[PDB]
């Protein structure tokens, strides 16, 4: 038995309608004629809601932009009129067949090139014989970035960590850091440290660097 | 509106067990069919298992058969989800929650001499109330300040940030200058290090204006060390 | 259930409240599965009262006095004897007598003991005393396949004069009548006596309202509307409101019971009140 | 259904096209029962 | 099952056992059941 929800991620223009697919190899309908499927919202930071329960009804309190819809093998939510509020990851569930399980999930959301911010490592970390430097790309739009770090221009690989926040509520845009880890020692050995990024915004990738020391 | 309350976070070695409790405000776990479900960070929801409000029925995802034992106290005053064997890939919120089930019959003959034969099948409705979930997770951090300057300053506005490093185990919490700046601060994830260890950044975009006259401190808080470290960053 | 044992089939039917009673929409029961079994009367026979006649075997005669006077029992100026007994049909009813046998002379007063309260009188009258019976229900018959292979006849739906049976009685008839009783009454109580009538002490709805047969029905009477009078020192018609019942205890035999099928169209029996069972 | 009354068992049995008719692998029923019981 | 035949009822009764025999708390059987019908 298993549940194949579509798209795995779906951008929405606030006011316009989004259209999830949920589908499973097995028929949910009983044989009393009831299908047994539902679709839950979780916000970023909260427990699931439910939105639809058997297939068709809303779920008490839900706005009637949700709307659901499907039986057997194929089921549908309906999103009119998009809005902040219905950002997140919408789960169907079965309930027909033992034991009852979950789709993967439709992430929802509702172009900005990042601005680039480079930090050499605190001399007191260095005292500690460790250098991280740090790449700061702020307010980007779309999501996808890619930092590539350059020492004495040599490419880096498998000595860097990066982590991008959640989605600004009033901008719309994403943050991202990388983190370049050396040993003070190999550190020491090189002058130049950079951060190159691509993205769709820029036309061309963009090089932040230093010279340690000045 | 029933309230569940859940047993507390705990951390446990690879390789030991959990067990997590779960209490429902007028008894409510007596009338109302129990469900577990986990949630790894970043993940999908994973259905675990069930107890019929009745009590005559329970039922495991396959993943947990073997793993897991899901049990109630006598009046059903409390419910228990057991899991042993952990690795980190048990590390998730565990959450104890409600449901409503149509139990219908599926098969069914008459007979002419006597009772019938029956056979009931529950088969789940909703999921209603999810408590508030119990963490389980299968050093303080140094903090080191990014420094503001030429190189992360333009067309007035600087930022700046502190660096977190080192710490185990989640969580970390980092505020500026005791909550007053909130305005532009991007307090990162963390990250997870080959090492075992975790480290994140919170950076601040201000105005270039005020670096020669407003102070700003970083306050990370990491209570399973007891750490509490407040860092000035200086351009 | 029907006949493909394996599943079942939701069905409806009408019953009388006095069939039914609740449990503890309701629920209800039938009112004999807490007695005993029921059994459903076939719909081929019939329950019309046919004329009997009793014979003795040889070496037994049946001997019979044409005595017009008789106390219940004495010495017969007038004897004869015959064959056999003459047509008696089986009225089953109480209260009021159907059907029976005509007095000669007066209005027959017979009884165990007259200065006996505990005994009955029995009292037959001279000339029959018309009485009409009706149920205006154009109902049908809903039958439904409970078997394997057995029928049962269900209530289907009631159309119609939707108006309670009830019996027509000639008033001045019946008064005339019962006059002609009290006469006899006097005769054994008195020249300065008064007599009244009233209705049974209630208890039981069989003893309590008027029992007899109609083409298969059963019907129950309030004979307050005829036993209401009252006699001194020395159109018109009544209307009789009716019960209908489909579970009955025939001759009072606890521990059984019968399920009569319903009748399709219009019942309209005939009778005549020939004697009466008095206390 | 078998002697012991609570759990049933499935069995198998050869019947002639003239003993059975079909209903409405295929569905099929004892030709008597539409008409009485039937006595071994 | 009582006589409501719709829901059973669970009872309790003694019985020697010298009239019941183990089926393959444990299982037990009247031990004229795998010969003929009792009448009472």
């Amino acid at each position: 038995v298993v549940i194949t929800q579509s798209p795995l991620f779906l951008p929405v223009t606030p006011g316009e309608a989004a259209s999830l697919s949920c589908k499973c190899s097995h028929s949910l309908q009983h044989s009393t004629g009831a299908n047994y499927l539902a679709w839950y919202l979780q916000r970023p930071g909260q427990t699931p809601r439910l939105l639809i329960h058997l297939a068709t009804h809303r779920a008490s309190g839900v706005p009637d932009r949700f709307s659901g819809s499907g039986s057997g093998t194929d089921f549908t939510l309906k999103i009119s009129r998009v809005e902040s509020d219905d950002v997140g990851t919408y789960y169907c569930m079965q309930g027909l067949h033992s034991p009852w399980t979950f789709g993967q999930g439709t992430k929802v959301e509702i172009v900005a090139a990042p601005s680039v911010f480079i930090f050499p490592p605190s001399d007191e970390q260095l005292k500690s014989g460790t250098a991280s430097v740090v790449c700061l790309l702020n307010n980007f739009y779309p999501r996808e970035a890619k930092v590539q770090w350059k020492v004495d221009n040599a490419l880096q690989s498998g000595n860097s960590q990066e982590s991008v926040t959640e989605q600004d509520s009033k901008d719309s845009t994403y943050s991202l850091s990388s983190t370049l880890t050396l040993s003070k020692a190999d550190y020491e050995k090189h002058k130049v440290y950079a951060c190159e990024v691509t993205h769709q915004g820029l036309s061309s990738p963009v090089t932040k660097s230093f010279n340690r020391g000045e | 509106q029933v309230q569940l309350v859940q047993s507390g976070a705990e951390v446990k070695k690879p390789g030991s067990s959990v067990k997590v409790s779960c209490k429902a405000s007028g008894n409510s776990f007596s009338n109302h069919d129990v469900h577990w479900v986990r949630q790894a960070t970043g993940q999908g929801l994973e259905w675990m298992g069930w107890m019929s409000h009745e009590g005559d029925k329970t039922g495991l995802a396959q993943k947990f058969q073997g793993r897991v034992t899901i049990t109630r106290d006598s009046g059903a005053s409390t419910v228990y989800m057991e899991l042993r064997g952990l690795t980190a890939d048990d590390t998730a919120i565990y959450y104890c929650l409600t449901g409503s089930k149509h139990r219908l019959r599926d098969y069914f003959l008459y007979n002419e001499y006597g009772p019938n034969y029956e056979e009931w099948g529950d088969y789940l409705a909703t999921l209603d109330v999810w408590g508030h979930g119990t963490a389980v997770t299968v050093k303080g951090p140094s903090v080191f300040p990014l420094a503001p300057s030429s190189k992360s300053t333009s067309g007035g506005t600087a930022a700046l940030g502190c660096l977190v490093k080192d710490y185990f185990p989640e969580p970390v919490t980092v505020s500026w200058n005791s909550g007053a700046l909130t305005s532009g601060v991007h307090t990162f994830p963390a990250v997870l290090q080959s090492s075992g260890l975790y480290s994140l950044s919170s950076v601040v975009t201000v105005p270039s204006s005020s670096l020669g006259t407003q102070t700003y401190i970083c306050n990370v808080n990491h209570k399973p060390s007891n750490t509490k470290v407040d860092k000035k960053v200086e351009p | 259930t029907t006949e493909l044992r394996d599943k079942k089939q939701k069905v409806y039917s009408l019953f009388y409240r006095l069939d039914v009673v609740q449990i503890n929409n309701k629920e209800y029961r039938l009112i004999n599965c807490n007695t005993s079994a029921c059994t459903q009367a076939c719909p081929k026979v019939s329950f019309e009262p046919i004329p009997i006649h009793y014979c003795a075997p040889a070496g037994f005669a049946i001997l019979k006095c044409k005595d017009k006077k008789f106390n219940g029992t004495g010495p017969c100026p007038s004897v004869s004897t015959v064959q056999c007994t003459h047509g008696i049909k089986p009225v089953v009813s109480t209260q009021l007598l159907l059907n029976g046998s005509l007095a000669e002379e007066e209005v027959m007063i017979r009884s165990e003991n007259i200065t006996n309260n505990a005994k009955n009188i029995l009292v037959q009258f001279n000339t029959p005393v018309q009485i009409n019976c009706t149920r205006p229900n154009n109902n049908t018959r809903k039958s439904i396949r409970i078997g394997p292979g057995q029928a049962f006849y269900a209530t289907g739906d009631i159309i119609g004069d939707i108006r309670q049976a009830h019996c027509n009685v000639s008033k001045a008839t019946w008064n005339e009548t019962l006059g002609k009783v009290v006469k006899q009454l006097r005769k054994h109580f008195g020249n300065n006596t008064i007599i009244r009538f009233a209705n049974s002490s209630g208890g039981d709805l069989e003893v309590t309202t008027h029992s007899f047969n109609c083409g298969g029905e059963f019907f129950y009477c309030n004979t307050s509307g005829l036993f209401n009078s009252t006699w001194i020192s020395n159109n018109d018609s009544i209307t009789l409101p009716c019960r209908i019942k489909q579970i009955i205890n025939m001759w009072q035999r606890i521990g059984q019971c019968m399920y009569a099928p319903p009748i399709q169209g219009v019942i309209r029996c005939v009778s005549n009140i020939t004697g009466l069972i008095l206390t």
